[PDB]
DNA sequence: TACATGCACAGGATGTATATATCTGACACGTGCCTGGAGACTAGGGAGTAATCCCCTTGGCGGTTAAAACGCGGGGGACAGCGCGTACGTGCGTTTAAGCGGTTGCTAGAGCTGTCTACGACCAATTGAGCGGCCTCGGCACCGGGATTCTCCAGGGCGG
DNA sequence: CCGCCCTGGAGAATCCCGGTGCCGAGGCCGCTCAATTGGTCGTAGACAGCTCTAGCAACCGCTTAAACGCACGTACGCGCTGTCCCCCGCGTTTTAACCGCCAAGGGGATTACTCCCTAGTCTCCAGGCACGTGTCAGATATATACATCCTGTGCATGTA
């Protein structure tokens, strides 16, 4: 069961597009939320699904955001995505 | 007389009494005709059969016998129309097309 | 299931399989695994010289040889090797790692004379602690089973698995037998016990509907090996033998040090020894008191089958396999080998469905107070569990309310009692008390509590001391600020507004604490008493004035040097503990540490570090609640509480590791209180509750069976008997617990064996006269063919023996000689068959009996694993043979 | 040494973690990844993030209530035309 | 209580497939995109009625509504299944 | 018969324009741009704060709904400014 | 008596139309009595804010009347009317003078 | 009933396009731009169209107003300025 | 005879447009289009002449919008010349096709 | 003549697939109630229809000139190929913290019932603010004639 | 003696100033509808009290897989070079967009009048939610008949 040389990166996205998991662990980004959240109020409090609710925004966002990233890449003749590609994707679509 | 439903008398699923009382207390309008619940109880019952159509046949495909949400994601992303009216949508843990 | 409504849109059909496969991408060792110690010189010290400096990683590799511990190995493998005697294989980058870290950065620090030499002894205690641990894995512990494997050429040699002292079931290993009984001789001889044992789980007494009356006794029983058993813990006993004949389930609710965990073996013991209840037990125990359970049933019940259950997955899937059942590859129903097992409760919820799927004849569960809400997931674990009496060890079954004790009740007896109200020191209604009277009343049947005191006289008193000291001025306004969520006095100095106001009681605590557990509270203070005291010793005033505890802390502290006395201080929070460890490092006491974040190899250091009798340490900081109930730091002699508890019973065991058994001075506590905080409402809703402890717990088939009905089988059973064993008589109650001879009385046992013989008799009397008219077998209760002649005659060849042996080696069967004369060689055998062979083999059929060839052949106490070849080179000897050989050397005894 | 400074803690930003951003990169499709692409991912989920909160925190606000409820997030999600479903109920 | 419209749409999977089930979370969705796709139709209609000086949402701002809403095909079933629900409903 | 009237904020823009700009003038179409601007941003408005009354089960639109949706739909320092212009507003309104 | 609530508000922008035009957009079923003063005293602020950038960007065409493109450089000059009519498209407006800098000469 | 319109998507001539390239900052252009960019100015007016065709069908009228393109253009997030609302 | 070099007009033009606010396509061609694609949906339609202008303004704003998208994607590829798969990435990153 | 190992054979003990009783979990049936939907009737305004006006949309014509079409030379930019060097992926050993289960008391908030008052809807009478019509004269557009600013190429000078 | 770079000038394009004349921006006026005032009346929403559940802070413990640090090799990105394709700049011809005028008439807007369809109100009951229970098919352990197989005994040749 020897799989070929330069295949991992192939293999990891065939198992994580069939999959419907969260992609980042939840006790980091619920810090996260609330961290960023102490600068509008002081001493809020959240249900848990409204940090779900917003770990699966999140990560719908971010996926879609590489998607454009990676055709920006193609189109410069890459293979691998750069800063200057999220940039590009983020000012067409009219965020920058 | 017996009552009969609204629903019945059109030949529907869909609740066209809830429908109605729904339309008066949105504020769409002054007021509302006696065939505007019906005709938009029929569009709603219309959509879910379509939508429910083809994630059935997804579960069936993967050999499964009961939709989640994932199958809904499959269905609707598959689906040219269905995907351009669910297009700034996010159904949640549904994931991506391969 | 036929659909009644289509979509007639006309879009084309999807294909919605996800599943894929990889294969289109597509075209057990011998390495290191450990280092355990090294050797100065790879092979000889041409010269000890140049011994400054330390070796580069290239001189270590051509200077050093390392002990290597070999994959797919088992410790006894371990070979001295060298960088250039290994070369190149797996697991070198381990190797290089060891270098890096116990020869260069070790030398490297011992070379540095800042080290202080109290430092250097430390690092030295260390490796002596490091490779300690290393010998232990030599020495086996528990022999799993055993196979005659054939090696390459090499006959079939006999392997034992063996599982090794400090490690679990996936380090499991096959090793040569006679190595093994080299090695550990008594584990050789357990694994024989339990291989052909009388106490097995499918041979119990079925107690159903009607159990013996139980008689209360005075007499150690017979069956308890361990020692001098007590007599509160063999009052102890009686107790739970009374509980289960009436059909009970009751509490062991003894104190600390009075032997819990003695009282409960002792128990299963009884349990199993007594009224034949051996069947499957389960003990669930916290991780860290499992060792000294085990130990406990190697001690007072070494002949009962004990295992413990836990480890990795691989680990437990082996025990599965080798250690459940009698047979397991039977695709029927599969039996039980184990008597007793012991789990944690992390497996009770990992393993549920594999454990709870056991018809198990007894529970008990230590430390029971974790059960003491029936809302969790253990609650709910072990209900579902099929277990017939039950039992729960707990020092505190009641601790904060009624409804702990009330699903502790629930546990035991589901539907009995109900417990559906809660006091109240309010209403203090006649009622209430009833209500009282009543619930001390119905629950005393059920509950076994005696004390340190009543029992154990020797024991030095122990007295509690309050002292309430007032907040300061940085503690008062703090105070202030918070009472009135007033945000911008808190705010003003803060880094980013993180004083939040979630959880006001945890901010008046923090505030009666210590000022300095809020943020930006050190530049507040300092600045505005002192500005410019960045020196130490007057950041030191700052530490000791800003609180109203420090002040009382702190002269506690200088008095109680002097005198010749150590200080325990628990704490709830850490923080306060950090704050503590800055005092006392400023100071410049040596002092210890153990809070959550120490892990389990560095608190027996400290613990040891404390209670060495040449320590320089002083106090030991702890926190309240971790450490567990192991904890001993008798030494110490005073306990300073430096924040209280909402629990009355979590504090009483943080005073309990300096007032225990073995205690020998007056034990001394402190408390420390803010008047005039929420501190003074802990204390008193503890108060109530150490007297609600006071008045509840401390005021004292398809076809029938028969009976002695001989069949069939019964007779053939008898008839290989008496082709084995013979003289059964006083031998019948072993061959009906192992399972030999059907459920049937001794009695009708030997009546049939004195019909057996005299109808054997007869028939040699009818065969003598049938012999010599012109000069074997006979059917007994339907058994055709039953050789009369060889079966006495084997009768009589084994009470030969049995009277030439029973007298003259009796206490050591294995030493045994034969006579000066010896009989003739045999026919020239495949193995070099001398007289030693004959002398195992006349013990052989002493031990192990005749035609069990297989079980002669495995046992490494007579020598003879490799001579004799049953069945797996068409060898000479045979089943045939060594009995016509037993029978002619023992012939060539007699004359 | 020094105990009672509540510091030397990593940042919640940095609770993302590099192999995080490389699963969501693989579910998007990409092959291989900048080394500079993991600070640029983080600055932009942080601003996605406040964007919505600020939002969320707004109802919160308005209903006169601490606690962020799922609703909110929902409200605040379904305003800049990311409508979600699936927590509506 | 919380009123969804979970049961009818139980009575049309029912209709579809007989022999599948759903899941709660997938209910869920569903209901969410019910609730949706009525506010964007009323909306539409209510619009509809301002731009035309007019007081009633009656069936044909409806179906106005879901000609612009919805795209192509699934327009022309949903106008005549609501129209032959209409027709329906009246001669009866 | 008689031409019907029709609204338009055109005065009120210009007597604006006279307080900021006293000698500047505006034409025709960029007045029309003013009153398309002015709709636009109450229709903005008034729908948000509908919302949000309908999402608390109110009935009715208050003050505080309008600031709420001025905090919602404006950005930055648009949002305080605008805020202050309509708290003083309505402070000097009901003290008369 | 006969004074409008526009001038008790201290305002330019009519209160009481804005009233009228709330109480007849199906918004609610009522209408406070603060919420028309409120949202009159918003909208004169964002059309001051956007006539006074107007006014300046005539000024430096040396104009005395604005037009379509004076507003159009307003908005795509000031960083948050720019986000306010993001989807906005102003009729006569042009663009903004923008050449990127790979397309210069060197 | 009038005569048939055909191909008037060509009366898009390449200078028209050319300027609408320089408005928005570009220097050079290949020859294949024009043809692509008459294709996707065919399906922006498709779009619009259709929608205030639809406004002007439901007000019963058969003329179609500036209202009517505002209104199609506003509901697909592209308000415009300058023409009446 | 005299000759500016290659880009030096065109830089020039992208001044001039980019200062004036004039429709840049015929209005007479324009109109025709409008007309053709509006009869595939109702016969006999009648036009405001407003409402072609307004179509005007709304076309021409949308295809300036997307040249400028155009141009970063082409830059993005180091090239200065425009390419229909410029214009396709950009339209394909925006959402519409 | 008699004792002992080698050999062939007979026959029951243990292993296996099958029918059967047992346990169980989802499915279908029955209960209740209560609240929201249906039936009935009335008033009144919104929506429909007819007749009329008038404006603004479509169509034609004819001239003019700006813009588009087209041809062509040539410059530069697109593109393919090649070589290098470094950053990215891979593997492997070690640490760390997430996930899960748990404590203890307090508070926020939802849901329910119930009271009560201020505020906003509604109406009639009044009146003044804003709209449509009319008019005029100034900011702005266009034209023309220079002034100047910018692009580009060839020649002279200067350094290598 | 050669190569490159600076500059000088010529010409094209753009800016600037003055003059003209126009047509819409801004003011005035009459009136007429919508905003204002004043009064009545009902209910929306605020407040209260009470119960039950989640969320929070700051600790504890255990297991295990993920995160991380480092060593290293090679695949890819990037830079340079040459060629040749194709787009730009510009001049000459052709075509059709635009402007101004005119006329017809189609349809949208207005007005008057009528009638029918929806809101409001009130009574009454069953549709949908929550709950409990009887039932049947599937998974499962077990008795049972059938079947393959290891095993132990009597006959036979060889040695003493």
């Amino acid at each position: 069961h020897r799989y070929r040389p330069g295949t991992v990166a192939l293999r990891e996205i065939r198992r994580y597009q069939k999959s419907t998991e969260l992609l980042i662990r939840k006790l980091p980004f619920q810090r996260l939320v609330r961290e960023i959240a102490q600068d509008f109020k002081t001493d809020l409090r959240f249900q848990s699904s409204a940090v779900m609710a917003l770990q699966e925004a999140s990560e719908a966002y971010l996926v879609a955001l590489f998607e454009d990233t990676n055709l920006a890449a193609i189109h410069a003749k890459r293979v691998t995505i750069m800063p200057k590609d999220i940039q590009l994707a983020r000012r067409i679509r009219g965020e920058r | 007389a017996k009552a009969k439903t609204r629903s019945s008398r059109a030949g529907l699923q869909f609740p066209v009494g809830r429908v109605h009382r729904l339309l008066r207390k949105g504020n769409y309008a002054e007021r509302v005709g006696a065939g505007a619940p019906v005709y938009l109880a029929a569009v709603l019952e219309y959509l879910t059969a379509e939508i429910l159509e083809l994630a059935g046949n997804a579960a069936r495909d993967n050999k499964k016998t009961r939709i989640i949400p994932r199958h809904l994601q499959l269905a609707v992303r598959n689906d040219e129309e269905l995907n351009k009216l669910l297009g700034r949508v996010t159904i949640a843990q549904g994931g991506v097309l391969p | 299931k036929i659909p009644t409504r289509f979509s007639n849109r006309q879009n084309k059909t999807v294909n919605y399989n996800i599943d894929y496969s990889d294969d289109d991408l597509l075209e057990d060792f011998h390495g290191i695994d450990i280092v355990i110690n090294h050797r100065l010189k790879t092979s000889l010290e041409e010269g000890k010289v140049l011994e400054k400096t330390v070796p580069d990683l290239n001189n270590c590799k051509e200077n050093y040889e390392f002990l290597i511990k070999w994959t797919d190995e088992s410790h006894l493998h371990n070979t001295w090797e060298t960088y250039e005697s290994i070369g190149q294989v797996r697991g070198l980058k381990r190797l290089d790692n060891y270098c890096k870290q116990f020869i260069i950065e070790d030398q490297q620090v011992r070379l540095d004379p800042y080290v202080t030499a109290e430092d250097i002894e430390i690092m030295d205690m260390e490796r002596e602690r490091r490779l300690d641990e290393f010998e232990e894995f030599h020495v086996p512990e528990r022999i799993i089973d055993s196979q005659r494997a054939s090696l390459e050429d090499g006959t079939s040699q006999l392997q034992y698995l063996v599982k090794w002292r400090r490690l679990n079931y996936d380090e499991a290993t096959w090793e040569n037998a006679t190595d093994i009984v080299k090695l550990a001789p008594e584990q050789v001889k357990h694994f024989q016990n339990r291989e052909n044992s009388k106490i097995l789980p499918q041979y119990s007494s079925n107690y159903t509907s009607q159990r013996p009356r139980f008689e209360k006794l005075s007499v150690q029983p017979p069956f308890i090996k361990g020692g001098e058993l007590r007599d509160f813990q063999l009052t102890g006993i009686n107790w739970m033998a009374f509980l289960w004949s009436k059909g009970d389930n009751g509490i062991l609710a003894d104190e600390m040090g009075l032997g819990k965990t003695v009282q409960t073996v002792a128990f299963i013991s009884w349990l199993i020894f007594a009224r034949r209840q051996n069947g499957p037990h389960i003990i669930v125990v916290p991780l860290s008191t499992m060792p000294a359970w085990l130990d406990t049933f190697e001690k007072w019940a070494p002949d009962l089958n004990c295992i413990c259950y836990m480890g990795n997955q691989k680990s437990r899937d082996t025990i599965r396999e080798y250690e459940f059942y009698t047979n397991p590859r039977a695709k029927g129903k599969k039996t039980m080998k184990f008597n007793v097992l012991l789990t944690t409760y992390e497996y009770i919820l990992k393993d549920r469905a594999e454990l709870g799927s056991i018809k198990w004849q007894f529970m008990a569960v230590d430390e029971a107070h974790r059960l003491k809400n029936a809302e969790s997931s253990l609650y709910e674990s072990l209900n579902s569990f099929k277990v017939a009496n039950r039992m729960l060890i707990t020092g505190t079954p009641l601790q904060n309310n009624i409804k702990e004790l009330a699903a502790l009740v629930n546990f035991l007896m589901p539907g009995r009692f109900t417990i559906d109200q809660e006091i109240d020191f309010e209403n203090q209604d006649e009622e209430q008390e009833e209500y009282i009277h009543d619930l001390h009343r119905r629950i005393q049947p059920f509950i076994l509590r005696r004390l340190k005191k009543d029992v154990e006289k020797s024991l030095p008193s122990k007295t509690e001391r309050i002292l309430r000291v007032e907040l300061s001025d940085v503690q008062t306004e703090y105070y202030k600020n918070i009472l009135t969520k007033n945000y911008s006095a808190l705010t003003a100095g803060a880094k980013g507004g993180h004083f939040s106001l979630l959880n006001i009681m945890n901010e008046l605590k923090k505030a009666s604490n210590h000022p300095y557990l809020f943020d930006n509270a050190e530049e507040r203070v300092l600045q505005k008493f002192g500005d410019g005291k960045m020196t130490r010793e007057n950041v030191l005033r700052g530490l000791i004035m800003s609180s109203g505890k420090m002040v009382l802390l702190d002269q506690l502290l200088t008095r109680l040097k002097k005198d010749g006395h150590r200080v325990l201080i628990f704490s709830q929070m850490v923080r306060m503990l950090d704050i503590l460890g800055d005092y006392l490092s400023i100071k410049g006491i040596n002092f210890q540490r153990l809070d959550g974040t120490v892990p389990s190899a560095q608190r027996r250091i400290s613990i040891d570090h404390f209670n060495s009798p040449d320590s320089n340490d002083f106090v030991f900081l702890l926190s309240t609640r971790a450490g567990g109930l192991g904890i001993n730091l008798m030494t110490a002699d005073t306990v300073v509480i430096f924040d209280s508890d909402w629990n009355p019973q979590a504090d009483l065991q943080a005073m309990a590791r300096a007032h225990r058994i073995g205690q020998k001075n007056h034990v001394m506590v402190y408390r420390l209180v803010s008047k005039d905080t929420v501190e003074e409402e802990v204390l008193e809703r503890a108060r109530k509750k150490m007297i609600l402890e006071y008045a509840i717990i401390s005021l004292g088939r398809a076809r029938a069976n028969d009976m002695d009905s001989i069949g069939e089988s019964e007779v053939r059973a008898l008839y290989k008997a008496i082709l084995k064993f013979g003289n059964l008589k006083e031998i019948l109650d072993e061959l009906i617990a192992d399972g030999t001879l059907p459920v049937k009385s001794f009695e009708k046992y030997g009546e049939t064996y004195d019909e057996m013989m005299e109808a054997a008799k007869d028939c040699v009397h009818e065969e003598e006269k049938n012999r010599k008219e012109i000069l074997v077998l006979f059917n007994f209760k339907g058994v055709k063919s039953l050789n009369a002649e060889s079966l006495l005659s084997r009768v009589e060849d084994l009470k030969y023996l049995k009277n030439l042996i029973n007298s003259n080696y009796k206490d050591d069967p294995l030493k045994f000689s034969l006579g000066n004369n010896t009989p003739k060689p045999v026919q020239n055998w495949s193995s070099n068959w001398t007289k030693e062979e004959d002398e195992k083999l006349l013990i052989g059929v002493f031990k192990y009996g005749y035609g069990s060839w297989t079980q002669i052949r495995d046992d490494p106490f007579l020598g003879i694993t490799d001579k004799i070849f049953l069945n797996e080179s068409k060898k000479v000897p045979g089943a045939i043979h060594l009995g016509r050989r037993v029978d002619y050397l023992l012939s060539f005894l007699r004359g | 040494g020094a105990k009672r400074h509540r510091k030397v803690l990593r940042d919640n930003i940095q609770g993302i973690t590099k192999p995080a951003i490389r699963r969501l990169a693989r579910r998007g499709g990409v092959k291989r990844i900048s080394g500079l692409i993991y600070e640029e991912t983080r600055g932009v989920l942080k601003v996605f993030l406040e964007n919505v909160i600020r939002d969320a925190v707004t109802y919160t606000e308005h209903a006169k209530r601490k606690t962020v409820t799922a609703m909110d997030v929902v409200y605040a999600l379904k305003r800049q035309g990311r409508t979600l479903y699936g927590f509506g109920g | 209580r919380k009123e969804s419209y979970a049961i009818y749409v139980y009575k049309v999977l029912k209709q579809v497939h007989p022999d599948t089930g759903i899941s709660c979370k997938a209910m869920s969705i569903m209901n969410s995109f019910v609730n949706d796709v009525f506010e964007r139709i009323a909306g539409e209609a209510s619009r509809l009625a301002h731009y035309n000086k007019r007081s009633t949402i009656t069936s044909r701002e409806i179906q106005t509504a879901v000609r612009l809403l919805l795209p192509g095909e699934l327009a022309k079933h949903a106008v005549s299944e609501g129209t032959k629900a209409v027709t329906k409903y009246t001669s009866a």
